[PDB]
RNA sequence: GAGCUAGCCCUGGCCAGGGUGAAGCUGGGGUGAGACCCAGUGGAGGCCCGAACCGGUGGGGGAUGCAAACCCCUCGGAUGA
RNA sequence: AAGUCUGGGCUAAGUGGUAAAGGAUGUGGCGCCGCGAAGACAGCCAGGAGGUGGCUUAGAAGCAGCCAUCCUUUAAAGAG
RNA sequence: GCAGUGAACAGGCUCUGGCGACUGUUUACCAAAAACACAGCUCUCUGCGAACUCGUAAGAGGAGGUAUAGGGAGCGACGCU
RNA sequence: CCUAAGGUAGCGAAAUUCCUUGUCGGGUAAGUUCCGACCUGCACGAAAAGCGUAACGACCGGAGCGCUGUCUCGGCGAGGG
RNA sequence: CGAUCAACGGAUAAAAGUUACCCCGGGGAUAACAGGCUGAUCUCCCCCGAGCGUCCACAGCGGCGGGGAGGUUUGGCACCUCGAUGUCGGCUCGUCGCAUCCUGGGGCUGAAGAAGGUCCCAAGGGUUGGGCUGUUCGCCCAUUAAAGCGGCACGCGAGCUG
RNA sequence: GCUAGUUGGUGGGGUAAUGGCCCACCAAGGCGACGACGGGUAGCCGGUCUGAGAGGAUGGCCGGCCACAGGGGCACUGAG
RNA sequence: AGCGCCGGCCAACUCCGUGCCAGCAGCCGCGGUAAUACGGAGGGCGCGAGCGUUACCCGGAUUCACUGGGCGUAAAGGGC
RNA sequence: CCGAGGGUAGGGCCCGUGACUGGGGCGAAGUCGUAACAAGGUAGCUGUACCGGAAGGUGCGGCUGGAU
RNA sequence: GUAAAAUGCUAAU
RNA sequence: GGCGCGUUAACAAAGCGGUUAUGUAGCGGAUUGCAAAUCCGUCUAGUCCGGUUCGACUCCGGAACGCGCCUCCA
């Protein structure tokens, strides 16, 4: 959590090539922001279009409390301005989606062969007086899940009992790096939505020169200073509309 | 005398026609089931909208037997089919009304709302 | 050595009984004439059922056999290559 | 077939007559310390306290985890 | 009369897949089949003393036939390819 | 990048699928088989034809009804031994 | 002088496969079954006590290591048997072992009761019927006091099945 | 496309009474694009609502008629 | 004494709040920092023990056209 | 005898539902191309046929609702 | 009759 | 497990005992209203460990991972 490295996942919303502009907008004001934390960075997926802006950009935040600072910008954020794609001169609103994810664990996975029972037997099929008598077929079964893998593919059963091992093992993980995705999913969804023009947790009009978080009702109207990095005035006030949030009973 | 595989009628209102003993509910294993003793069974047969319906796994208790019962004043009675009523595991049936005639052997062992509901009793 | 067996050649013989009912023909209808429709007649077919005859499907028997391939039940073909 | 032979000792497990790490007031024999009528060891009979806790902990306040383990009448009483 | 093809001889049925179109054929004596064959499709050879086959040859088959024919090969009713 | 060129239609856990009893659906009280789907086809695919197909089959699967000494579970009787 | 006659004491100047259509002569000199020896693998039991268990090593557990038992599995070896020791499963008929699934007797419990957990004694008896698959195994249905695990040539084809 | 009491006859049965209403038999007829048969829906009208009218919609209360009396069938009694 | 309404259709408007949010909506459409169209307020309009909404029928629909429509290119001449 | 109905067997119509599958309408942004509207850069459209990621292309015949 | 190198441009009166 | 092949930069992929591979991309410029296309230029390397050699991406041995083939008579 809080303490924990940071991936934040930029990706353009509506708008066509002016969100994906605006998108990379908001990811020079993230990765100078870093700078002015004392937070390192670095970019691990990026999608640029041709105009400049970005489909999608992800990038961690390495340092010391990034998933506490960096959390409060997951949502949908919203332009109003004249895009540079635009030619009759009109204001647009377009919108960018941001992604708030705390770094994972590789964690490695081993069978605990004490969750794991190895049933031999006779196999089936062609080998005379040899599949006729030798217990060479073997199935592994994950007790907790109840999962079965079986194995008669060669005529040893310690072969048999290895490449069993080895696909249990195999589907297991394919299991625990499915829930994890089907989790980091939700949690995704949860944070970007559709990133339709509503859904907004911030607006950044540049005909206005103002800054809205309707979350918190704070304005500023620093837009070139925010977008050039200098959010933690809004932190803070979340922070604080935060704590006043936990003000209990 | 029935025991699993046997087809039962079924002596009540429940929307069930024909159920399939599957087992004798009467110790570990006990191969037959006669008048007054639960049966676990399979639901064959059943007319639409009915309690329960075809496939459910219901019990009973058997009421009618096409086999002679004996009883200890040396007469015996006989069925022309075999009939169940079925029931909860709490010995109720699970129907409100009882079609055609039970064993005696219902009462002493303790169906009273089936012998009740039963039009007569033999 | 083809008196077993396989194919062919020549010349004879055999296939109870029952069922289905093609074409055609006749009549009627239909039309400008037709097609075609209907009924009757008709008797086609590696057509149907089933003996003989030719087989040998499944099971049982037999297994120093009645028999070095049989017996019983069952089963396939039976106007056709 | 030839000693129920002789002398000294050990074993009580039928060990002898089927095995290991390891465990044990089994038994016998050695040592080498130590404590003892400055009355020992065991039992019993008292005292065995106090400022009362010091960090973390609404009590853990002598008798959780942490910190070091000050001192009084004293014959001895650890903030255990 | 319990019972009338009163004895004997005389289909159990249905739904749904695979394979093979079908009737046929086969490992005499452990395999009858999804195997072989089959009409049908295609490729190819062959102008006639044909090609091809048997034979050292003569001579035969092909065929007393003649490319709508004869040999060889694969495919295997039919449909859509 | 490579190849002579990189499998089209149709079909597909199949007389083909190792993992496999794949997964989903159906049927069953319960279905490693069966049927219908899906498609990462270990290792279908177009006359060693591909995909279908009415009818036919002593072919090989799956299910139901009918009926049963197959069975629960055995009993008695007959005749040849 | 001409040899990767390199299978290097070099069969010809000159040589690949297949057989389940197979055959003969041999071999238990040598594989596959079963036995045997062994016991790495397999199964079971201990030692140590790091740590878990709010507290508390040891109710229940046991890091890193250590010692054994058994002779079901997979192997190693090739010792009787290749002038034959018929091989899976099922059926039938059992009998033995106990490391005990149940029932009987117990100690400990993080045992209130009820119900369990764990270990000890105990082999007298008992240990069901189904769906799938040839299956053994395993899953599933419905029950049960329980639905034990192994040996007997993975018991039993001059007993049946196939 | 529909039709086997189906459509007609004759003779009867039944009814207060005509009739295939029912029956035996004789004949092979009867209905249908002017929509038979089947399917859906609906009790019908006086009236009511609306509409410039023509139309449309509708049938609640009130009046007239029909139909039904838990779902079906049946006859007895009776002027009914 | 209350209810509906005051962008246009359609009779009745100004102020603040809001800032494509919250919301309005029968249709055309309102709301993205000076909204008669959202919310309130004041003011106004319309009805009144009612005012609105939803459902449904006729109307406006000469938009099934008999009264009372059409078919070269808008839907619409049958290939002959 | 007829007969409520019950039972057995086979048909018909309709409804709901079904793994999976077919396309369809919709969308203030996506990926691919640019078929049509200007000889829309190959006049277009057309019935049909074959083919191709996709719009489409091409063959045959028709139309002008085709350009200069 | 002949005559074209060349694709694209979201979304706010 | 046996046997064969391989590991190069952003990706795909070669030669080489001493030496900008290459294509596409990316990067600076041009062109364009802008993007693409196009034009001018430009650029990052050899899986680890140990040997041979003056010198190893290149050769030898091993490891690691990946690919391909085989594992039959029971
Ligand atoms: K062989
Ligand atoms: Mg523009
Ligand atoms: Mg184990
Ligand atoms: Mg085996
Ligand atoms: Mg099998
Ligand atoms: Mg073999
Ligand atoms: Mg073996
Ligand atoms: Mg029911
Ligand atoms: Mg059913
Ligand atoms: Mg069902
Ligand atoms: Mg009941
Ligand atoms: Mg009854
Ligand atoms: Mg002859
Ligand atoms: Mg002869
Ligand atoms: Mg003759
Ligand atoms: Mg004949
Ligand atoms: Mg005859
Ligand atoms: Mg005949
Ligand atoms: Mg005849
Ligand atoms: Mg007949
Ligand atoms: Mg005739
Ligand atoms: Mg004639
Ligand atoms: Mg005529
Ligand atoms: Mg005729
Ligand atoms: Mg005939
Ligand atoms: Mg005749
Ligand atoms: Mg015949
Ligand atoms: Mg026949
Ligand atoms: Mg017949
Ligand atoms: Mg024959
Ligand atoms: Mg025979
Ligand atoms: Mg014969
Ligand atoms: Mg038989
Ligand atoms: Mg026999
Ligand atoms: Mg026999
Ligand atoms: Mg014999
Ligand atoms: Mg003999
Ligand atoms: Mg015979
Ligand atoms: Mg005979
Ligand atoms: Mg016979
Ligand atoms: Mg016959
Ligand atoms: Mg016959
Ligand atoms: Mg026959
Ligand atoms: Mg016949
Ligand atoms: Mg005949
Ligand atoms: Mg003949
Ligand atoms: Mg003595
Ligand atoms: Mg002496
Ligand atoms: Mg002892
Ligand atoms: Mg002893
Ligand atoms: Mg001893
Ligand atoms: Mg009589
Ligand atoms: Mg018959
Ligand atoms: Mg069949
Ligand atoms: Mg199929
Ligand atoms: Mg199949
Ligand atoms: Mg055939
Ligand atoms: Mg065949
Ligand atoms: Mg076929
Ligand atoms: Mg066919
Ligand atoms: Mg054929
Ligand atoms: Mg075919
Ligand atoms: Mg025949
Ligand atoms: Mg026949
Ligand atoms: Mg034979
Ligand atoms: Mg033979
Ligand atoms: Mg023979
Ligand atoms: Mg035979
Ligand atoms: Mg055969
Ligand atoms: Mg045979
Ligand atoms: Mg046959
Ligand atoms: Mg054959
Ligand atoms: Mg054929
Ligand atoms: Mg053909
Ligand atoms: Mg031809
Ligand atoms: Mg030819
Ligand atoms: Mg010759
Ligand atoms: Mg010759
Ligand atoms: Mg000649
Ligand atoms: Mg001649
Ligand atoms: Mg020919
Ligand atoms: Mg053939
Ligand atoms: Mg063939
Ligand atoms: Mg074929
Ligand atoms: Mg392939
Ligand atoms: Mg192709
Ligand atoms: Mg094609
Ligand atoms: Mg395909
Ligand atoms: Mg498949
Ligand atoms: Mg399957
Ligand atoms: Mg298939
Ligand atoms: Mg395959
Ligand atoms: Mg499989
Ligand atoms: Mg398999
Ligand atoms: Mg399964
Ligand atoms: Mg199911
Ligand atoms: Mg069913
Ligand atoms: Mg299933
Ligand atoms: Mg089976
Ligand atoms: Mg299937
Ligand atoms: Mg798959
Ligand atoms: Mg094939
Ligand atoms: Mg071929
Ligand atoms: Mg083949
Ligand atoms: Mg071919
Ligand atoms: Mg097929
Ligand atoms: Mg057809
Ligand atoms: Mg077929
Ligand atoms: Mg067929
Ligand atoms: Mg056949
Ligand atoms: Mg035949
Ligand atoms: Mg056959
Ligand atoms: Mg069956
Ligand atoms: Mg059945
Ligand atoms: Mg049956
Ligand atoms: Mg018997
Ligand atoms: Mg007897
Ligand atoms: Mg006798
Ligand atoms: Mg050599
Ligand atoms: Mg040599
Ligand atoms: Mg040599
Ligand atoms: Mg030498
Ligand atoms: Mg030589
Ligand atoms: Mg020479
Ligand atoms: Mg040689
Ligand atoms: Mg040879
Ligand atoms: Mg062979
Ligand atoms: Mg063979
Ligand atoms: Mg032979
Ligand atoms: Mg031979
Ligand atoms: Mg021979
Ligand atoms: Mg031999
Ligand atoms: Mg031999
Ligand atoms: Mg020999
Ligand atoms: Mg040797
Ligand atoms: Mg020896
Ligand atoms: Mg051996
Ligand atoms: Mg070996
Ligand atoms: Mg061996
Ligand atoms: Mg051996
Ligand atoms: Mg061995
Ligand atoms: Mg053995
Ligand atoms: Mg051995
Ligand atoms: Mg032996
Ligand atoms: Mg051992
Ligand atoms: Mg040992
Ligand atoms: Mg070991
Ligand atoms: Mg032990
Ligand atoms: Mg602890
Ligand atoms: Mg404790
Ligand atoms: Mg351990
Ligand atoms: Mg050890
Ligand atoms: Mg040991
Ligand atoms: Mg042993
Ligand atoms: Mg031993
Ligand atoms: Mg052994
Ligand atoms: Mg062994
Ligand atoms: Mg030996
Ligand atoms: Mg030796
Ligand atoms: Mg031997
Ligand atoms: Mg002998
Ligand atoms: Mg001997
Ligand atoms: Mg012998
Ligand atoms: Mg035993
Ligand atoms: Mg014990
Ligand atoms: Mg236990
Ligand atoms: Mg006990
Ligand atoms: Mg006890
Ligand atoms: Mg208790
Ligand atoms: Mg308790
Ligand atoms: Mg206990
Ligand atoms: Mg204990
Ligand atoms: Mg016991
Ligand atoms: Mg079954
Ligand atoms: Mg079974
Ligand atoms: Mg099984
Ligand atoms: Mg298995
Ligand atoms: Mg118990
Ligand atoms: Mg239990
Ligand atoms: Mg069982
Ligand atoms: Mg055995
Ligand atoms: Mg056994
Ligand atoms: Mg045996
Ligand atoms: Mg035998
Ligand atoms: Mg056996
Ligand atoms: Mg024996
Ligand atoms: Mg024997
Ligand atoms: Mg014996
Ligand atoms: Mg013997
Ligand atoms: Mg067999
Ligand atoms: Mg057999
Ligand atoms: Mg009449
Ligand atoms: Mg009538
Ligand atoms: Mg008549
Ligand atoms: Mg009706
Ligand atoms: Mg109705
Ligand atoms: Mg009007
Ligand atoms: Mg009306
Ligand atoms: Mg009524
Ligand atoms: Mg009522
Ligand atoms: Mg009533
Ligand atoms: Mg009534
Ligand atoms: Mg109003
Ligand atoms: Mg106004
Ligand atoms: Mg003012
Ligand atoms: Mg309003
Ligand atoms: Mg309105
Ligand atoms: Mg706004
Ligand atoms: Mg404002
Ligand atoms: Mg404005
Ligand atoms: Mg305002
Ligand atoms: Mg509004
Ligand atoms: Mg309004
Ligand atoms: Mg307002
Ligand atoms: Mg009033
Ligand atoms: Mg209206
Ligand atoms: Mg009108
Ligand atoms: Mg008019
Ligand atoms: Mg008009
Ligand atoms: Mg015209
Ligand atoms: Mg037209
Ligand atoms: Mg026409
Ligand atoms: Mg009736
Ligand atoms: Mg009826
Ligand atoms: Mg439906
Ligand atoms: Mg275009
Ligand atoms: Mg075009
Ligand atoms: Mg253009
Ligand atoms: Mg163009
Ligand atoms: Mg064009
Ligand atoms: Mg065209
Ligand atoms: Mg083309
Ligand atoms: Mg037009
Ligand atoms: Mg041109
Ligand atoms: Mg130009
Ligand atoms: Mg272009
Ligand atoms: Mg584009
Ligand atoms: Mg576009
Ligand atoms: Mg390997
Ligand atoms: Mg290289
Ligand atoms: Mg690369
Ligand atoms: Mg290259
Ligand atoms: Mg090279
Ligand atoms: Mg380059
Ligand atoms: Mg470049
Ligand atoms: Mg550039
Ligand atoms: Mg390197
Ligand atoms: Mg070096
Ligand atoms: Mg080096
Ligand atoms: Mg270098
Ligand atoms: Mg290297
Ligand atoms: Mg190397
Ligand atoms: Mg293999
Ligand atoms: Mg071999």
């Amino acid at each position: 959590m809080d303490e924990r490295d940071a991936i934040v996942e930029i990706r353009a919303g509506t708008g066509g090539e002016e969100a994906a502009l605006f998108a990379r907008d908001l990811f020079n004001m993230y990765l100078r922001f870093a700078e002015e934390m004392g937070f390192e960075t670095e970019v691990l997926d990026s999608h640029p279009t041709d105009l400049g802006g970005f489909s999608k950009v992800v990038f961690e935040v390495r340092g010391p409390g990034a998933y506490g600072t960096f959390k409060y910008e997951s949502g949908v954020h919203r332009v109003q301005r004249v895009p540079v794609t635009e030619t009759q001169g009109r204001i647009h609103t377009s919108t960018a989606t941001v992604a708030v994810l705390p770094k994972a664990e590789e964690e490695d996975f081993a069978l605990n062969m004490d969750e794991i029972r190895i049933d031999v037997m006779r196999a089936s099929g062609p080998g005379g007086d040899g599949v006729n008598t030798t217990d060479s077929a073997v199935r592994v079964v994950h007790l907790p899940t109840g999962i079965m893998v079986t194995c008669q593919d060669s005529r040893s059963q310690i072969k048999n009992r290895e490449k069993a091992l080895m696909i249990l093992r195999s589907r297991l993980l394919e299991m625990k790096r499915a829930e994890e995705a089907e989790r980091l999913r939700k949690t995704r969804l949860a944070q970007i939505g559709t990133g339709e023009r509503s859904e907004k947790i911030r607006t950044y009009n540049f005909p206005q020169s103002r800054v809205t978080d309707h979350r918190i009702g704070f304005t500023t109207h620093d837009l070139e200073g925010v977008l050039s990095g200098h959010l933690t005035p809004i932190l803070e006030a979340l922070k604080r509309a935060d704590q006043e949030r936990q003000l209990a009973a | 005398m029935i025991q699993p595989q046997t087809y039962l009628e079924v002596a009540d209102n429940t929307g069930a026609r024909k159920i399939m003993c599957i087992r004798v509910l009467k110790g570990s294993n006990a191969k037959y089931a006669t008048v007054g003793d639960v049966i676990v069974a399979s639901v064959k047969e059943a007319i639409p909208r009915g309690a329960v319906k075809e496939g459910d796994v219901v019990k009973a208790v058997v009421v009618r037997t096409k086999k002679e019962i004996k009883r200890p004043d040396g007469s015996a009675i006989r069925f022309d089919d075999n009939a169940a009523v079925i029931i909860n595991n709490q010995l109720e049936p699970r129907g409100t009304r009882v079609f055609g005639p039970v064993a005696r052997e219902l009462r002493e062992k303790g169906f009273m709302k089936i012998v009740s509901l039963a039009p007569e009793v033999l």
